[PDB]
DNA sequence: CTGAATTAGACAATGCTCTGTGGCTCTAG
RNA sequence: UAUGCGCAUAACGCCACAGAG
């Protein structure tokens, strides 16, 4: 069986319920000083990508060129997934569950759940 | 992390909490700090 | 307490000395000695430092964070 | 007033040249025009 | 805190003065003296979501 | 060690002879497709410093900032110039005007050569 | 390896985050799909750049000794960026000097734009040259330019956003202004950029688009038009 | 000689290459106290050869 | 003119933040992958937007108002719509 | 007329029934020039004057008076490349710490149209916007208390742009 | 019915500084 | 940031070759 992702947080919400006390000895990143559970399980997965300032993304242009760096370029292939899969949840909403269209085919699968294979892509 | 695997390092420095102490001599050039060593072991004082 | 430490100034000593009051004299701090027609901070330093009229304090750290000070005036210079 | 003499780089015709017209010999066709050198005054030194 | 992300300024109404995003106090900022690279370095590690806490003393 | 007497006389005298290949579609990418070298007449930025077709005299001599080539847009009319930009005086060698493989390309292609002198200087290897 | 399994371990999370942001939040992925064209006017509402209050009646001038004026003549090289000398021939048909128009002659609008726009970022300036409309300099102050913190003092400057606010202000103005067919290559002859921008900002007018070179040796050696848009009327 | 002279405030009057007239008056300019700009801590910096 | 700085660091410690941390320091949830636009400026909500710094010394930003000369940085955030592994941390959370 | 003020043993008490002139001892961070090694005192007073005038959020206020200069221990703290020695001084302040809404007394310079700059202590050229949308009738016939010294409220304050605290607050007559 | 040593695979490192030119950076669907 | 006269123009990487000590 497969193990996604918000259910490994579950599963380390509730290892870390019972065997904190021992593990926030072992990982003393998070809140300074350790007393009162201080580091916590949230930190092993991601909410959300944070984009560094552009100043440190330049653009390279040379006489009408562009030319992106990689970083703007990686952080981009994020975000044309997260997109692909905004309109995938919205496909899965208003069904089983108007202005909707269909078009997203590009990924693969055989069933309506493309969620696994475009989480693993993202 | 500036001699090898600074990845590795960094990754270690990051889920132990690690210190820095900033008395190394790699460590008083990443942050531009005068290095302990040769005329940084003293300070000087004005006497008022 | 008593200091124990050298008598003497190290050579990495009087480099940051003549440093600093070199930068000093870069500025307009007042010369204690007489100008023979140098242009060049670091000549007057050393005219300072040879007439033992530098008033700059060595606080020479410990490795524990200790430290002791010592003036210039008090410490052994050579060549 | 003063044309632009171009050369040709094959028959060694010479060529007049303005903006807007094509480029090529009007005699052979050739491709490439070598800049004709016009009495200009310029100083060197014997050193 | 210990922060150079943290520090942001006002929008005009001057008095041009910073707020520490985090703790939202005014009182708690100044300046140190880093490499141009140091901040880039403390930016890219924010990336990765990780916190580089400078001792400012 | 040289004999100066002999380097003052031809002994081991050269020359380097950099070609530059100017084409303005390739580089001056700002639209319109219709520049060709020229200059406006009148322009006090090249006068007696490049010919009448916006490029420079054969015999002539290139200091630095001196300016280099001329080119003006056809559609609009303004004229620019380009500054030469190396730090080493050169004398103009010739200049080959380039059309496309048909015959039927306009007056943009160009390949100025110079001369830059490099007699023996303290320094060079022998 | 995985199974059907896979299928209902994922569903799971599919129905959960169907659940705490509801179905009208899912459905409103619908955004940024194509959201704005950015720093230009909308593109329905067409009475945008000249609100009913503060219209032209500031500083006006009349004379075909005026029009000969383009080039201020003496015995200086020229003052105006020349697309109202352009636009004089369809002024003169309702009076030949000082049109009372229903466009109301608010070319002398588009003519202060492109004297902002010309002028650079930094601005001593607290009136612009002369600057009778205090107004109008309110509203250039307030919408055409970004105010900016250096040294304990404030600087407007025109960032290349707030120049294609202007560039593309103007040209809204000059299309309803010349009837829907405009020069955009004397702008360029005059307003010194470059034809990329003119083509890209005829992309940035997607809707209901059709462009020609209409005039051809229009003037004394050169062919220039380009700006044929063919909309609806505003 | 001189490249240019950093003024008090952090301004930096390049030195011209072309006319003396200017780096004559920047000469005399040298040495005088603090000016109507309320910054007295320093003095000119002569970036010199 | 006066030398801005003269506190001096002691030390730095490495850690990692928490999310309500990173939502505190960013600026602008970044949604467009559309850098710039046909008019060559950058996008509203956009890897390259404004309320983040400008990238070159043509534009100011949006938070402060300072040039490029004079802006820190601001950091933005990309939104995931569901919960990705840290990859910092993927082999301790395998192991865990 | 910007007149410089003595400490004049605390500004002459022009801490008043209205005017908050809080007095305080504080303690302020001084880089001495290298040039005042001797003469400590001529450089600490000329920074101190540098800082006159100007807000401070550490100090919270406004200083306009300053005395019993002391400097905290005997040792100056040259630093590693730069030249200026920091020392760490101990002074007696008064200090001008307003508030949005609350009582002020000033001056006048002029009364114009809607620009009223009001002296507050003979340093702040405070000004007070004059029309209040209540009436125009109130520019002429005075009765807003147009002397020579005037009374007002302040709802908000911006500083100057060189070297002064400015004062932005409207006249707010107690009735109408 | 599970700790045991062992072995194959993965991976990380491999001198320093400097000067040029030339092609390509989104062509294929 | 550089050049030119506050103004105008130009604001780069990756491979692969070749070379210097
Ligand atoms: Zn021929
Ligand atoms: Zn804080
Ligand atoms: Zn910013």
């Amino acid at each position: 069986g497969y193990l996604t992702p918000t259910s490994a947080r579950e599963h380390l919400s509730a290892l870390w319920k019972n065997e904190g006390f021992f593990l926030n000895y072992l990982f003393s990143g998070m809140d300074d000083d350790g007393m009162e559970s201080r580091f916590n399980p949230s930190v092993f997965f991601l909410d959300f990508l944070v984009v560094p300032p552009s100043r440190y993304r330049p653009v390279s242009r040379l006489g009408d060129q562009m030319f992106t760096n990689g970083q703007t370029v990686n952080l981009q292939a994020v975000m044309k997934d997260v997109v692909l899969i905004r309109k995938l949840l919205a496909l899965m909403a208003q069904e089983q569950k108007i202005d909707r269209s269909f078009l997203s085919t590009l990924p693969g699968q055989s069933l309506i759940d493309k969620l696994y294979n475009i989480w693993i892509r993202l | 992390m500036t001699f090898e695997t600074s990845f590795q390092f960094l990754k270690q420095a990051t889920m132990l909490g690690s210190h820095d102490e900033l008395r190394s001599p790699s460590a008083c050039l990443v942050v531009g700090k005068v290095v302990r060593g040769g005329t940084g072991l003293f300070e000087l004082k004005q006497p008022l | 307490q008593k200091r124990i430490t050298t008598p003497y100034m190290t050579k990495y000593e009087r480099a940051r000395v003549l440093g600093t009051r070199a930068l000093q004299i870069a500025m307009c701090a007042p010369v204690m000695v007489e100008l023979e027609g140098e242009t060049d901070p670091l000549l007057i330093a050393m005219k300072e430092l040879k007439a033992r009229k530098i008033p700059i304090i060595i606080r020479r750290y410990l490795p524990d964070g200790s430290y002791e000070d010592w003036g210039v005036d008090e410490l052994i210079i050579t060549d | 007033q003063q044309p632009m003499i171009y050369i040709c780089g094959e028959c060694h015709t010479e060529n007049e040249i303005k903006s807007r017209d094509p480029i090529r010999c009007r005699e052979c066709g050739y491709r490439i025009m070598y800049k004709k050198r016009t009495k200009r005054l310029v100083v060197f030194d014997a050193r | 805190c210990g922060s150079l992300l943290s520090p942001l300024l006002e929008k005009p109404p001057r008095n041009r003065k910073y707020n520490c995003t985090l703790c939202s106090r005014s009182d708690t900022i100044d300046t140190v003296s880093v490499p141009y690279v140091f901040r880039y370095f403390v930016a890219e590690l924010a990336a990765m979501n990780i916190k580089v806490k400078l001792d400012v003393v | 060690i040289v004999n100066k007497a002999s380097w003052e006389r031809g002994f081991a005298h050269g020359s380097v002879y950099k070609s530059e290949f100017i084409d303005l579609s390739e580089k001056i990418k700002q639209g319109d497709s219709s520049l060709v070298f020229g200059i406006k007449p009148g322009d006090p930025r090249v006068l007696q410093k490049l010919d009448d077709d916006g490029l420079p005299f054969i015999g002539a001599k290139l200091q630095y900032g001196d300016p280099y080539y001329s080119y003006l847009n056809l559609n609009t009319g303004e004229s620019f110039v380009m500054y030469y930009k190396s730090k080493e005086n050169c004398v103009v060698d010739n200049i080959k005007v380039c059309s496309n493989d048909t015959g039927s390309g306009k007056f943009k292609c160009v390949c100025i050569t110079m001369r830059v002198p490099r007699n023996p200087t303290i320094g060079d290897k022998f | 390896v995985g199974n059907e399994s896979l299928n209902r371990a994922v569903a799971k999370a599919a129905e959960t985050i169907i659940d705490t942001k509801g179905v009208t939040a899912l459905v409103s992925d619908a955004i940024h799909n194509d959201l704005q064209d950015d720093s230009l006017y909308l593109p329905p509402c067409y009475d945008d750049a000249a609100k009913p209050e503060d219209v032209y009646k500031f500083e006006d001038l009349l004379s075909p000794a005026e029009y000969e004026a383009l080039q201020s003549p003496s015995e200086m090289i020229e003052e105006n960026s020349h697309c109202t000398f352009v636009i004089e021939a369809l002024k003169s048909l309702p009076s030949d000097v000082e049109s009372r128009d229903r466009q109301a002659r608010c070319i002398w609008f588009l003519d202060t734009l492109i004297k902002f726009r010309a002028h650079r970022v930094v601005k001593r300036k607290s009136a612009l040259g002369p600057g009778v409309p205090h107004i109008i300099n309110t509203k250039l102050l307030k919408h055409f330019t970004c105010l900016t913190y250096n040294n304990g003092r404030l600087r407007n400057l025109i960032s290349d956003s707030m120049k294609a606010k202007i560039t593309a202000y103007v040209i809204i103005l000059a299309l309803h202004i010349h009837d829907f067919q405009i020069d955009l290559t004397v702008l360029q002859r005059d307003l010194k950029l470059s034809e990329k921008r003119m083509m890209e900002i005829a992309k940035a007018m997607r809707l209901k688009i059709s462009k020609r070179r209409v005039s051809v040796a229009a003037g004394s050696e050169e062919d220039h038009k380009l700006g044929t848009l063919s909309l609806p009327l505003p | 000689g001189a490249s240019m002279v950093i003024n008090e405030d952090g301004s930096r009057t390049a030195l011209s290459a072309v006319d003396m007239t200017q780096r004559e008056a920047v000469a005399k300019q040298l040495l005088t106290p603090a000016t109507g700009a309320p910054k007295p801590q320093g003095t000119k910096i002569v970036c010199r050869h | 003119s006066k030398n801005m700085p003269w506190r001096r660091l002691q030390g730095i410690s490495f850690g990692m933040y928490s999310a309500e941390e990173l939502k505190k320091l960013s600026v602008k949830s970044i949604t467009n992958p559309r850098y710039l636009d046909s008019l060559g400026n950058p996008s509203a909500n956009g890897l390259y937007d404004l309320a983040l710094g400008p990238a070159d010394s043509k534009e100011v930003c949006s938070t402060c108002v300072q040039d490029f000369s004079n802006c820190s940085g601001h950091l933005g955030h990309i939104e995931l719509p569901l919960t990705v592994y840290n990859p910092l941390l993927f082999d301790k959370l395998y192991l865990l | 007329c910007l007149e410089l003020p003595t400490y004049a043993a605390a500004c002459a008490l022009v801490n008043s029934r209205y005017s908050c002139l809080v007095a305080g001892p504080h303690q302020r961070h001084i880089a001495l020039s290298p040039r005042y090694l001797n003469r400590k005192r001529t450089g600490i007073r000329e920074q101190l004057d540098a800082e006159l005038l100007r807000y401070s959020e550490s100090l919270l206020g406004v200083p306009i008076a300053y005395d019993n200069i002391k400097v905290v221990g005997e040792l100056g703290d040259i630093y590693d490349d730069q030249g200026h020695i920091h020392l760490n001084i101990e002074a007696d302040f008064v200090i001008f710490c307003p508030e949005p809404g609350q009582k002020l007394m000033g001056i006048v310079n002029k009364v114009s149209s809607s620009h009223i700059g009001c002296l507050v202590h003979g340093c702040f050229n405070a000004s007070i916007p004059k029309p209040e949308q209540l009436s125009a009738e109130q520019w002429q016939t005075m009765e807003i208390n147009m002397g020579d010294e005037l009374e007002f409220e302040v709802f908000r304050l911006d500083s100057d742009a060189a070297g002064v605290f400015c004062i932005r607050g409207k006249l707010n007559i107690t009735s109408l």
